[PDB]
Protein backbone atom coordinates (compact mmCIF):
# COMPACT_ATOMS: atom_id res chain seq x y z
CA UNK A 1 0.00 0.00 0.00
CA UNK A 2 1.08 3.57 -0.53
CA UNK A 3 0.97 6.83 1.24
CA UNK A 4 2.35 7.33 4.99
CA UNK A 5 3.37 4.58 7.19
CA UNK A 6 4.12 6.29 10.20
CA UNK A 7 2.52 8.55 13.15
CA UNK A 8 3.70 10.73 15.63
CA UNK A 9 2.60 14.05 18.00
CA UNK A 10 5.25 17.07 17.83
CA UNK A 11 5.69 19.72 20.63
CA UNK A 12 7.37 22.91 20.44
CA UNK A 13 7.62 24.41 24.13
CA UNK A 14 8.94 27.92 24.00
CA UNK A 15 9.87 29.11 28.07
CA UNK A 16 10.14 32.97 27.48
CA UNK A 17 11.29 33.52 31.24
CA UNK A 18 11.00 31.97 34.56
CA UNK A 19 6.72 32.96 34.66
CA UNK A 20 5.82 32.85 30.83
CA UNK A 21 5.40 29.75 28.57
CA UNK A 22 3.99 28.22 25.81
CA UNK A 23 3.31 25.03 24.15
CA UNK A 24 2.34 24.02 20.33
CA UNK A 25 1.72 20.54 19.03
CA UNK A 26 0.21 18.42 16.72
CA UNK A 27 -0.24 15.25 15.02
CA UNK A 28 0.77 14.21 11.95
CA UNK A 29 1.29 11.08 9.41
CA UNK A 30 4.34 11.35 7.51
CA UNK A 31 4.24 14.98 6.62
CA UNK A 32 0.68 15.15 6.31
CA UNK A 33 -1.22 17.02 9.51
CA UNK A 34 -3.90 14.95 11.03
CA UNK A 35 -4.52 16.66 14.60
CA UNK A 36 -4.35 20.24 15.71
CA UNK A 37 -3.96 21.04 19.34
CA UNK A 38 -6.40 24.19 20.10
CA UNK A 39 -4.26 26.17 23.31
CA UNK A 40 -7.69 28.10 23.52
CA UNK A 41 -9.61 25.05 25.38
CA UNK A 42 -7.02 22.41 25.63
CA UNK A 43 -8.36 19.98 23.34
CA UNK A 44 -7.47 18.52 20.27
CA UNK A 45 -8.61 19.33 16.73
CA UNK A 46 -9.37 16.76 14.47
CA UNK A 47 -8.63 17.77 10.81
CA UNK A 48 -10.26 15.00 8.72
CA UNK A 49 -13.01 13.08 9.73
CA UNK A 50 -11.54 9.80 10.14
CA UNK A 51 -8.68 11.52 12.26
CA UNK A 52 -9.62 9.57 15.73
CA UNK A 53 -8.66 6.19 13.83
CA UNK A 54 -10.91 3.04 15.52
CA UNK A 55 -10.78 4.60 18.72
CA UNK A 56 -13.82 5.42 20.64
CA UNK A 57 -14.60 8.88 21.61
CA UNK A 58 -14.15 7.88 25.38
CA UNK A 59 -10.07 6.92 24.67
CA UNK A 60 -9.80 9.88 22.17
CA UNK A 61 -10.92 12.17 25.21
CA UNK A 62 -8.75 10.13 27.85
CA UNK A 63 -5.97 10.70 25.48
CA UNK A 64 -6.76 14.62 25.46
CA UNK A 65 -6.40 15.24 28.65
CA UNK A 66 -3.28 12.91 29.52
CA UNK A 67 -1.80 15.54 26.84
CA UNK A 68 -3.59 18.77 28.43
CA UNK A 69 -2.35 17.48 32.15
CA UNK A 70 1.10 16.50 30.53
CA UNK A 71 1.34 19.78 28.39
CA UNK A 72 0.77 22.28 31.76
CA UNK A 73 2.98 19.71 34.48
CA UNK A 74 5.94 19.81 31.70
CA UNK A 75 5.96 23.74 31.17
CA UNK A 76 5.56 23.61 35.59
CA UNK A 77 8.45 21.05 36.47
CA UNK A 78 10.87 23.07 33.45
CA UNK A 79 10.10 26.11 34.86
CA UNK A 80 10.75 24.85 38.53
CA UNK A 81 14.04 22.67 38.10
CA UNK A 82 15.69 25.91 35.34
CA UNK A 83 17.74 27.07 38.30
CA UNK A 84 19.20 23.59 39.06
CA UNK A 85 19.36 22.69 35.22
CA UNK A 86 21.22 25.73 34.90
CA UNK A 87 18.76 27.35 32.02
CA UNK A 88 19.12 30.47 30.58
CA UNK A 89 16.19 32.15 29.21
CA UNK A 90 14.53 32.75 26.49
CA UNK A 91 15.02 28.73 25.10
CA UNK A 92 12.87 26.02 23.59
CA UNK A 93 12.14 22.41 23.85
CA UNK A 94 11.45 19.94 21.08
CA UNK A 95 9.60 16.88 21.48
CA UNK A 96 8.40 13.87 18.58
CA UNK A 97 6.79 10.47 19.89
CA UNK A 98 5.02 8.03 17.56
CA UNK A 99 5.65 5.18 16.14
CA UNK A 100 6.24 3.21 12.17
CA UNK A 101 4.93 0.61 10.23
CA UNK A 102 8.23 -1.09 8.76
CA UNK A 103 8.36 -3.83 5.78
CA UNK A 104 6.95 -6.99 6.56
CA UNK A 105 5.00 -5.94 9.46
CA UNK A 106 6.64 -4.56 12.44
CA UNK A 107 5.91 -1.64 14.03
CA UNK A 108 8.47 0.46 15.75
CA UNK A 109 7.76 3.19 17.91
CA UNK A 110 10.28 6.23 18.55
CA UNK A 111 10.53 9.11 21.34
CA UNK A 112 13.05 12.09 20.78
CA UNK A 113 13.78 15.16 22.96
CA UNK A 114 15.29 18.34 21.83
CA UNK A 115 17.07 21.75 24.05
CA UNK A 116 17.73 24.61 21.60
CA UNK A 117 17.84 22.79 18.30
CA UNK A 118 20.01 19.95 19.57
CA UNK A 119 19.62 16.39 20.72
CA UNK A 120 18.90 16.02 24.48
CA UNK A 121 16.83 12.73 25.11
CA UNK A 122 15.46 9.67 23.35
CA UNK A 123 13.68 7.03 24.73
CA UNK A 124 15.11 3.19 24.06
CA UNK A 125 13.67 0.07 25.42
CA UNK A 126 11.07 2.12 27.46
CA UNK A 127 14.42 3.83 29.21
CA UNK A 128 15.32 7.60 29.08
CA UNK A 129 18.93 7.78 27.07
CA UNK A 130 20.88 11.49 27.67
CA UNK A 131 21.82 12.44 24.04
CA UNK A 132 25.82 13.65 24.37
CA UNK A 133 24.95 16.78 22.87
CA UNK A 134 22.86 17.23 25.89
CA UNK A 135 25.66 16.77 27.77
CA UNK A 136 25.84 16.40 32.05
CA UNK A 137 22.49 18.54 31.80
CA UNK A 138 20.87 15.27 29.95
CA UNK A 139 22.25 12.60 32.83
CA UNK A 140 20.77 15.04 34.96
CA UNK A 141 17.29 15.22 33.72
CA UNK A 142 17.23 11.30 32.81
CA UNK A 143 18.35 10.89 36.29
CA UNK A 144 15.49 13.22 37.80
CA UNK A 145 12.64 11.71 35.28
CA UNK A 146 12.59 8.03 36.27
CA UNK A 147 12.19 9.12 39.62
CA UNK A 148 8.57 10.70 38.83
CA UNK A 149 5.66 7.73 39.97
CA UNK A 150 3.93 7.44 36.65
CA UNK A 151 5.91 8.70 34.01
CA UNK A 152 7.55 6.01 32.66
CA UNK A 153 4.91 3.35 32.89
CA UNK A 154 2.64 5.92 30.58
CA UNK A 155 5.72 6.70 28.36
CA UNK A 156 5.61 2.81 27.89
CA UNK A 157 2.02 2.43 27.72
CA UNK A 158 1.52 5.06 24.44
CA UNK A 159 4.61 4.15 23.02
CA UNK A 160 4.45 0.30 22.65
CA UNK A 161 0.70 -0.43 23.03
CA UNK A 162 -1.23 2.79 22.39
CA UNK A 163 0.57 3.56 19.62
CA UNK A 164 0.61 0.98 17.08
CA UNK A 165 -2.83 0.29 17.48
CA UNK A 166 -3.81 3.71 16.86
CA UNK A 167 -0.85 4.05 13.55
CA UNK A 168 -2.42 0.15 12.21
CA UNK A 169 -6.53 2.24 12.77
CA UNK A 170 -6.17 5.21 11.33
CA UNK A 171 -4.06 4.38 8.09
CA UNK A 172 -6.99 2.41 7.29
CA UNK A 173 -9.86 4.79 8.50
CA UNK A 174 -8.03 7.27 5.73
CA UNK A 175 -7.20 5.38 2.56
CA UNK A 176 -9.68 7.04 0.91
CA UNK A 177 -7.08 10.29 1.25
CA UNK A 178 -4.12 8.31 2.56
CA UNK A 179 -3.76 6.13 -0.78
CA UNK A 180 -5.46 8.62 -3.58
CA UNK A 181 -3.57 8.60 -6.63
CA UNK A 182 -3.19 12.60 -7.55
CA UNK A 183 -1.85 13.16 -11.62
CA UNK A 184 0.93 15.73 -11.43
CA UNK A 185 1.16 18.95 -14.09
CA UNK A 186 4.61 19.34 -15.60
CA UNK A 187 5.96 22.76 -17.50
CA UNK A 188 9.52 24.09 -18.31
CA UNK A 189 11.16 27.11 -17.81
CA UNK A 190 14.70 28.29 -18.79
CA UNK A 191 16.88 29.91 -16.21
CA UNK A 192 20.29 32.08 -15.97
CA UNK A 193 23.17 29.96 -15.60
CA UNK A 194 26.60 31.38 -14.93
CA UNK A 195 29.26 31.03 -17.09
CA UNK A 196 29.80 31.80 -21.25
CA UNK A 197 26.97 30.53 -23.08
CA UNK A 198 25.44 28.31 -19.99
CA UNK A 199 21.83 28.04 -19.87
CA UNK A 200 19.70 26.12 -17.13
CA UNK A 201 16.63 24.55 -17.75
CA UNK A 202 14.15 23.69 -15.45
CA UNK A 203 11.60 20.72 -15.31
CA UNK A 204 8.74 22.12 -12.89
CA UNK A 205 6.12 19.08 -11.17
CA UNK A 206 3.42 20.13 -9.47
CA UNK A 207 0.22 18.58 -7.76
CA UNK A 208 1.50 15.31 -7.08
CA UNK A 209 0.19 12.85 -4.88
CA UNK A 210 2.02 10.58 -3.27
CA UNK A 211 5.10 11.92 -2.37
CA UNK A 212 7.15 9.71 -4.56
CA UNK A 213 8.03 10.50 -7.87
CA UNK A 214 10.32 10.47 -10.65
CA UNK A 215 11.66 13.39 -12.87
CA UNK A 216 14.95 13.18 -15.43
CA UNK A 217 16.33 15.19 -18.32
CA UNK A 218 16.93 13.03 -21.60
CA UNK A 219 18.36 12.95 -24.47
CA UNK A 220 15.97 10.44 -26.20
CA UNK A 221 16.47 7.43 -24.44
CA UNK A 222 19.62 8.39 -22.70
CA UNK A 223 18.54 9.93 -19.12
CA UNK A 224 20.90 12.68 -18.43
CA UNK A 225 22.92 12.06 -15.53
CA UNK A 226 23.64 16.23 -14.96
CA UNK A 227 19.81 16.16 -13.77
CA UNK A 228 19.69 17.91 -10.08
CA UNK A 229 16.43 17.48 -8.19
CA UNK A 230 15.64 20.00 -5.70
CA UNK A 231 13.70 19.84 -2.78
CA UNK A 232 10.30 18.44 -2.53
CA UNK A 233 8.15 21.87 -1.47
CA UNK A 234 4.99 21.56 0.10
CA UNK A 235 1.36 22.79 -2.10
CA UNK A 236 -1.69 23.45 0.38
CA UNK A 237 -4.22 20.63 0.36
CA UNK A 238 -1.57 17.60 0.79
CA UNK A 239 0.33 17.55 -2.80
CA UNK A 240 4.14 18.54 -3.97
CA UNK A 241 6.08 20.55 -6.13
CA UNK A 242 9.56 19.23 -7.07
CA UNK A 243 11.85 21.18 -9.61
CA UNK A 244 14.66 19.04 -11.55
CA UNK A 245 16.74 21.18 -13.05
CA UNK A 246 20.16 20.86 -16.00
CA UNK A 247 22.73 23.32 -16.67
CA UNK A 248 23.69 22.88 -20.41
CA UNK A 249 25.94 24.53 -22.92
CA UNK A 250 23.96 27.54 -25.34
CA UNK A 251 24.08 25.21 -28.25
CA UNK A 252 23.41 21.81 -26.44
CA UNK A 253 19.74 22.19 -25.59
CA UNK A 254 17.88 21.08 -28.58
CA UNK A 255 17.36 17.81 -28.06
CA UNK A 256 16.23 17.77 -24.47
CA UNK A 257 13.36 16.19 -22.94
CA UNK A 258 11.81 16.23 -19.51
CA UNK A 259 10.63 12.47 -18.26
CA UNK A 260 8.08 12.41 -15.46
CA UNK A 261 6.92 9.41 -14.14
CA UNK A 262 4.93 8.91 -10.95
CA UNK A 263 2.20 6.25 -9.36
CA UNK A 264 -0.92 8.20 -10.20
CA UNK A 265 -0.03 8.21 -14.21
CA UNK A 266 -0.80 4.28 -14.71
CA UNK A 267 2.36 3.99 -16.64
CA UNK A 268 1.88 7.07 -19.20
CA UNK A 269 4.78 9.07 -18.21
CA UNK A 270 4.97 12.88 -18.90
CA UNK A 271 7.26 14.28 -21.39
CA UNK A 272 7.73 17.56 -22.15
CA UNK A 273 9.98 18.72 -25.25
CA UNK A 274 12.63 21.66 -24.88
CA UNK A 275 12.76 23.65 -28.31
CA UNK A 276 15.31 26.44 -28.85
CA UNK A 277 15.42 30.15 -30.33
CA UNK A 278 12.16 31.05 -27.88
CA UNK A 279 10.04 28.52 -29.34
CA UNK A 280 8.54 27.56 -25.75
CA UNK A 281 5.42 28.70 -24.29
CA UNK B 1 20.99 25.16 23.03
CA UNK B 2 22.31 28.30 21.83
CA UNK B 3 23.39 28.86 18.03
CA UNK B 4 19.94 29.94 16.18
CA UNK B 5 19.81 29.21 12.29
CA UNK B 6 18.38 32.04 10.14
CA UNK B 7 15.23 31.22 7.70
CA UNK B 8 15.75 29.50 4.13
CA UNK B 9 12.69 31.06 2.08
CA UNK B 10 11.36 29.82 -1.40
CA UNK B 11 8.49 32.00 -3.10
CA UNK B 12 6.81 29.60 -6.06
CA UNK B 13 3.05 28.77 -7.82
CA UNK B 14 1.01 26.25 -7.63
CA UNK B 15 0.61 26.15 -11.10
CA UNK B 16 2.70 27.68 -14.27
CA UNK B 17 1.94 31.53 -14.17
CA UNK B 18 -0.45 32.58 -16.73
CA UNK B 19 -1.47 36.42 -16.47
CA UNK B 20 -4.93 36.61 -15.85
CA UNK B 21 -5.33 33.13 -14.45
CA UNK B 22 -5.90 32.48 -11.00
CA UNK B 23 -3.68 30.73 -8.94
CA UNK B 24 -2.16 30.15 -5.78
CA UNK B 25 1.34 31.87 -4.72
CA UNK B 26 3.48 29.45 -1.26
CA UNK B 27 5.89 30.98 0.31
CA UNK B 28 7.73 27.90 2.02
CA UNK B 29 10.00 28.84 5.31
CA UNK B 30 12.53 26.49 6.79
CA UNK B 31 15.40 25.76 8.24
CA UNK B 32 15.04 28.27 11.21
CA UNK B 33 15.33 28.21 14.82
CA UNK B 34 14.02 29.19 16.99
CA UNK B 35 9.97 29.44 16.19
CA UNK B 36 9.21 32.52 17.06
CA UNK B 37 8.68 34.09 13.24
CA UNK B 38 6.90 36.69 11.26
CA UNK B 39 5.55 36.61 7.43
CA UNK B 40 3.54 37.89 5.37
CA UNK B 41 3.01 37.82 1.53
CA UNK B 42 3.18 40.92 -0.56
CA UNK B 43 1.20 42.42 -3.26
CA UNK B 44 3.49 45.34 -5.04
CA UNK B 45 5.06 45.65 -1.46
CA UNK B 46 1.69 45.55 0.03
CA UNK B 47 0.81 43.09 2.36
CA UNK B 48 -1.89 40.46 1.65
CA UNK B 49 -4.60 40.26 4.27
CA UNK B 50 -5.93 36.53 3.34
CA UNK B 51 -3.05 34.54 3.62
CA UNK B 52 -2.99 31.13 5.46
CA UNK B 53 -0.48 29.04 6.42
CA UNK B 54 0.45 25.87 8.29
CA UNK B 55 1.03 24.91 11.86
CA UNK B 56 4.23 24.94 13.00
CA UNK B 57 5.97 21.51 12.39
CA UNK B 58 10.18 20.86 12.29
CA UNK B 59 12.72 19.04 10.08
CA UNK B 60 14.82 15.56 11.72
CA UNK B 61 17.03 18.23 12.49
CA UNK B 62 14.31 19.95 14.42
CA UNK B 63 14.98 23.13 12.35
CA UNK B 64 11.57 24.90 12.08
CA UNK B 65 9.15 24.88 9.25
CA UNK B 66 6.31 26.71 7.82
CA UNK B 67 4.27 26.89 4.60
CA UNK B 68 2.31 30.46 4.14
CA UNK B 69 -0.12 30.49 0.69
CA UNK B 70 -2.66 32.85 -0.99
CA UNK B 71 -4.39 32.91 -3.77
CA UNK B 72 -3.60 35.34 -6.51
CA UNK B 73 -3.73 35.76 -10.07
CA UNK B 74 -0.63 37.13 -11.63
CA UNK B 75 -0.88 39.95 -14.01
CA UNK B 76 2.34 41.07 -16.26
CA UNK B 77 3.58 43.98 -14.14
CA UNK B 78 2.09 43.56 -10.44
CA UNK B 79 4.87 42.15 -8.08
CA UNK B 80 4.55 39.30 -5.07
CA UNK B 81 7.14 38.60 -2.37
CA UNK B 82 7.31 36.95 0.90
CA UNK B 83 8.90 39.10 4.15
CA UNK B 84 9.92 37.48 6.86
CA UNK B 85 11.02 38.74 10.01
CA UNK B 86 13.22 36.09 12.66
CA UNK B 87 15.51 36.96 15.63
CA UNK B 88 18.26 36.04 13.18
CA UNK B 89 17.48 39.10 10.68
CA UNK B 90 18.09 42.64 11.32
CA UNK B 91 15.59 43.47 9.29
CA UNK B 92 12.73 41.36 7.41
CA UNK B 93 14.12 39.87 4.80
CA UNK B 94 11.92 40.56 1.11
CA UNK B 95 12.25 37.28 -1.43
CA UNK B 96 10.61 38.39 -4.76
CA UNK B 97 8.33 35.92 -6.68
CA UNK B 98 9.59 34.90 -9.92
CA UNK B 99 8.16 32.99 -12.73
CA UNK B 100 11.56 31.92 -14.52
C1 LIG C 1 -7.96 -0.69 16.27
O1 LIG C 1 -7.32 -1.47 15.30
C2 LIG C 1 -6.21 -2.24 15.79
C3 LIG C 1 -5.55 -2.87 14.59
O2 LIG C 1 -6.22 -4.03 14.10
C4 LIG C 1 -7.40 -3.65 13.42
O3 LIG C 1 -8.36 -4.57 13.86
C5 LIG C 1 -8.29 -5.80 13.20
C6 LIG C 1 -9.22 -6.72 13.93
C7 LIG C 1 -8.70 -5.56 11.76
O4 LIG C 1 -9.82 -4.70 11.69
C8 LIG C 1 -7.55 -4.90 11.10
O5 LIG C 1 -7.90 -4.61 9.73
C9 LIG C 1 -7.20 -3.61 11.82
O6 LIG C 1 -5.92 -3.28 11.45
C10 LIG C 1 -6.68 -3.23 16.86
O7 LIG C 1 -5.55 -3.89 17.42
C11 LIG C 1 -5.43 -5.29 17.11
O8 LIG C 1 -6.48 -6.03 17.74
C12 LIG C 1 -6.43 -7.45 17.52
C13 LIG C 1 -7.63 -8.04 18.22
O9 LIG C 1 -8.81 -7.74 17.49
C14 LIG C 1 -5.11 -8.03 18.01
O10 LIG C 1 -5.03 -9.41 17.65
C15 LIG C 1 -4.73 -10.27 18.76
O11 LIG C 1 -3.36 -10.49 18.79
C16 LIG C 1 -2.90 -11.35 19.84
C17 LIG C 1 -1.42 -11.50 19.69
O12 LIG C 1 -0.88 -10.23 19.85
C18 LIG C 1 0.49 -10.34 20.29
O13 LIG C 1 1.32 -10.98 19.33
C19 LIG C 1 1.44 -10.33 18.02
C20 LIG C 1 2.36 -11.19 17.15
O14 LIG C 1 1.66 -12.41 16.79
C21 LIG C 1 1.98 -8.91 18.23
O15 LIG C 1 2.00 -8.22 16.99
C22 LIG C 1 1.09 -8.15 19.24
O16 LIG C 1 1.58 -6.82 19.38
C23 LIG C 1 1.00 -8.91 20.58
O17 LIG C 1 2.33 -8.97 21.08
C24 LIG C 1 -3.60 -12.71 19.77
O18 LIG C 1 -3.27 -13.42 20.94
C25 LIG C 1 -5.11 -12.55 19.70
O19 LIG C 1 -5.68 -13.85 19.55
C26 LIG C 1 -6.89 -13.96 20.31
O20 LIG C 1 -7.96 -13.33 19.63
C27 LIG C 1 -8.29 -13.87 18.32
C28 LIG C 1 -9.49 -13.11 17.80
O21 LIG C 1 -9.06 -11.84 17.38
C29 LIG C 1 -8.55 -15.38 18.40
O22 LIG C 1 -8.62 -15.88 17.06
C30 LIG C 1 -7.42 -16.10 19.16
O23 LIG C 1 -7.70 -17.49 19.27
C31 LIG C 1 -7.17 -15.46 20.52
O24 LIG C 1 -8.36 -15.65 21.24
C32 LIG C 1 -5.49 -11.61 18.56
O25 LIG C 1 -5.08 -12.28 17.33
C33 LIG C 1 -3.95 -7.30 17.35
O26 LIG C 1 -2.72 -7.80 17.87
C34 LIG C 1 -4.07 -5.80 17.60
N1 LIG C 1 -2.97 -5.10 16.96
C35 LIG C 1 -2.20 -4.21 17.59
C36 LIG C 1 -1.10 -3.59 16.77
O27 LIG C 1 -2.38 -3.90 18.77
C37 LIG C 1 -7.41 -2.48 17.97
O28 LIG C 1 -7.96 -3.44 18.86
C38 LIG C 1 -7.84 -3.07 20.27
O29 LIG C 1 -6.53 -3.23 20.81
C39 LIG C 1 -5.99 -4.56 20.79
C40 LIG C 1 -4.60 -4.45 21.40
C41 LIG C 1 -6.93 -5.52 21.54
O30 LIG C 1 -7.00 -5.11 22.89
C42 LIG C 1 -8.35 -5.44 20.95
O31 LIG C 1 -9.18 -6.30 21.74
C43 LIG C 1 -8.83 -3.98 21.02
O32 LIG C 1 -10.15 -3.81 20.51
C44 LIG C 1 -8.51 -1.58 17.38
N2 LIG C 1 -9.15 -0.77 18.42
C45 LIG C 1 -8.52 0.05 19.28
C46 LIG C 1 -9.41 0.78 20.25
O33 LIG C 1 -7.29 0.17 19.31
C1 LIG D 1 -6.33 11.10 18.91
C2 LIG D 1 -5.46 9.87 18.91
C3 LIG D 1 -4.16 10.00 19.67
C4 LIG D 1 -3.29 8.77 19.56
C5 LIG D 1 -2.04 8.78 20.41
C6 LIG D 1 -1.15 7.59 20.16
C7 LIG D 1 0.12 7.54 21.00
C8 LIG D 1 1.11 8.64 20.77
C9 LIG D 1 2.52 8.24 21.12
C10 LIG D 1 3.32 8.66 22.09
C11 LIG D 1 3.12 9.72 23.13
C12 LIG D 1 4.28 9.84 24.08
C13 LIG D 1 4.36 11.13 24.89
C14 LIG D 1 3.41 11.23 26.07
C15 LIG D 1 3.75 12.31 27.07
C16 LIG D 1 2.86 12.38 28.31
C17 LIG D 1 3.10 11.24 29.27
C18 LIG D 1 2.82 11.59 30.72
O1 LIG D 1 3.70 11.70 31.53
O2 LIG D 1 1.51 11.81 31.00
C19 LIG D 1 1.14 12.68 32.12
C20 LIG D 1 1.70 12.24 33.46
O3 LIG D 1 1.59 13.33 34.40
C21 LIG D 1 2.37 14.40 34.19
O4 LIG D 1 3.13 14.51 33.25
C22 LIG D 1 2.19 15.45 35.25
C23 LIG D 1 3.32 16.41 35.29
C24 LIG D 1 4.62 15.75 35.74
C25 LIG D 1 5.86 16.26 35.04
C26 LIG D 1 5.90 15.96 33.55
C27 LIG D 1 7.27 16.10 32.93
C28 LIG D 1 7.50 15.18 31.74
C29 LIG D 1 8.93 15.17 31.24
C30 LIG D 1 9.30 13.95 30.40
C31 LIG D 1 8.78 13.97 28.99
C32 LIG D 1 9.39 12.94 28.06
C33 LIG D 1 8.95 11.52 28.31
C34 LIG D 1 9.92 10.69 29.10
C35 LIG D 1 11.28 10.63 28.48
C36 LIG D 1 12.14 9.56 29.12
C37 LIG D 1 -0.36 12.88 32.16
O5 LIG D 1 -1.01 11.61 32.47
P1 LIG D 1 -2.26 11.58 33.49
O6 LIG D 1 -2.61 12.99 33.88
O7 LIG D 1 -3.37 10.74 32.91
O8 LIG D 1 -1.60 10.85 34.76
C38 LIG D 1 -1.14 9.46 34.82
C39 LIG D 1 -2.37 8.55 34.77
O9 LIG D 1 -3.30 8.93 35.79
C40 LIG D 1 -1.98 7.10 34.96
O10 LIG D 1 -3.13 6.26 34.89
C41 LIG D 1 -1.29 6.92 36.31
O11 LIG D 1 -0.92 5.55 36.49
C42 LIG D 1 -0.05 7.80 36.41
O12 LIG D 1 0.50 7.69 37.73
C43 LIG D 1 -0.35 9.27 36.11
O13 LIG D 1 0.88 10.00 36.04
C1 LIG E 1 12.10 17.15 35.66
C2 LIG E 1 12.16 18.39 34.77
C3 LIG E 1 13.55 19.01 34.60
C4 LIG E 1 13.49 20.32 33.81
C5 LIG E 1 14.76 21.17 33.80
C6 LIG E 1 15.67 20.89 32.61
C7 LIG E 1 15.23 21.49 31.29
C8 LIG E 1 16.07 21.03 30.09
C9 LIG E 1 15.73 19.62 29.63
C10 LIG E 1 14.91 19.49 28.34
C11 LIG E 1 14.16 18.16 28.22
C12 LIG E 1 13.58 17.85 26.84
C13 LIG E 1 12.79 16.53 26.75
C14 LIG E 1 11.51 16.61 25.91
C15 LIG E 1 10.73 15.31 25.79
C16 LIG E 1 9.29 15.47 25.29
C17 LIG E 1 8.83 14.48 24.22
C18 LIG E 1 7.32 14.23 24.17
C19 LIG E 1 6.66 14.44 22.81
C20 LIG E 1 5.13 14.29 22.82
C21 LIG E 1 4.30 15.45 23.40
C22 LIG E 1 2.95 15.66 22.69
C23 LIG E 1 2.08 16.83 23.17
C24 LIG E 1 1.22 17.37 22.04
O1 LIG E 1 -0.04 16.66 21.98
C25 LIG E 1 -0.75 16.64 20.84
O2 LIG E 1 -0.68 17.48 19.98
C26 LIG E 1 -1.69 15.48 20.72
C27 LIG E 1 -2.70 15.72 19.63
C28 LIG E 1 -3.31 14.42 19.13
C29 LIG E 1 -3.79 13.54 20.28
C30 LIG E 1 -5.22 13.84 20.75
C1 LIG F 1 7.93 37.40 31.26
O1 LIG F 1 7.60 37.84 29.95
C2 LIG F 1 6.26 38.34 29.78
C3 LIG F 1 6.19 38.90 28.38
O2 LIG F 1 5.88 37.92 27.40
C4 LIG F 1 6.61 38.25 26.19
O3 LIG F 1 7.49 39.38 26.35
C5 LIG F 1 8.29 39.79 25.18
C6 LIG F 1 9.77 39.45 25.45
C7 LIG F 1 7.73 39.23 23.85
O4 LIG F 1 8.14 37.87 23.64
C8 LIG F 1 6.20 39.35 23.88
O5 LIG F 1 5.69 38.95 22.61
C9 LIG F 1 5.58 38.50 25.03
O6 LIG F 1 4.36 39.08 25.51
C10 LIG F 1 5.91 39.41 30.83
O7 LIG F 1 4.49 39.57 30.84
C11 LIG F 1 4.25 40.88 30.31
O8 LIG F 1 4.32 41.87 31.32
C12 LIG F 1 4.16 43.19 30.78
C13 LIG F 1 4.36 44.14 31.93
O9 LIG F 1 5.08 43.52 32.99
C14 LIG F 1 2.79 43.33 30.12
O10 LIG F 1 2.75 44.59 29.45
C15 LIG F 1 2.52 42.21 29.12
O11 LIG F 1 1.15 42.22 28.74
C16 LIG F 1 2.85 40.85 29.72
N1 LIG F 1 2.74 39.80 28.72
C17 LIG F 1 1.59 39.18 28.43
C18 LIG F 1 1.67 38.11 27.38
O12 LIG F 1 0.53 39.48 28.98
C19 LIG F 1 6.35 39.04 32.24
O13 LIG F 1 6.24 40.18 33.08
C20 LIG F 1 7.78 38.55 32.24
N2 LIG F 1 8.19 38.18 33.58
C21 LIG F 1 9.22 38.75 34.21
C22 LIG F 1 9.50 38.24 35.60
O14 LIG F 1 9.89 39.63 33.69
CL1 LIG G 1 3.02 10.38 1.02
CL1 LIG H 1 -5.27 23.76 30.30
CL1 LIG I 1 -3.32 23.56 26.69
CL1 LIG J 1 -6.80 4.09 15.25
CL1 LIG K 1 6.52 43.14 -3.63
CL1 LIG L 1 19.81 41.26 7.52
NA1 LIG M 1 4.75 29.35 32.94
NA1 LIG N 1 25.67 33.45 -17.70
Amino acid sequence: FQGPTSFHVIQTSSFTNSTWAQTQGSGWLDDLQIHGWDSDSGTAIFLKPWSKGNFSDKEVAELEEIFRVYIFGFAREVQDFAGDFQMKYPFEIQGIAGCELHSGGAIVSFLRGALGGLDFLSVKNASCVPSPEGGSRAQKFCALIIQYQGIMETVRILLYETCPRYLLGVLNAGKADLQRQVKPEAWLSSGPSPGPGRLQLVCHVSGFYPKPVWVMWMRGEQEQQGTQLGDILPNANWTWYLRATLDVADGEAAGLSCRVKHSSLEGQDIILYWRGSGLND
Amino acid sequence: PKIQRTPKIQVYSRHPAENGKSNFLNCYVSGFHPSDIEVDLLKNGERIEKVEHSDLSFSKDWSFYLLYYTEFTPTEKDEYACRVNHVTLSQPKIVKWDRD
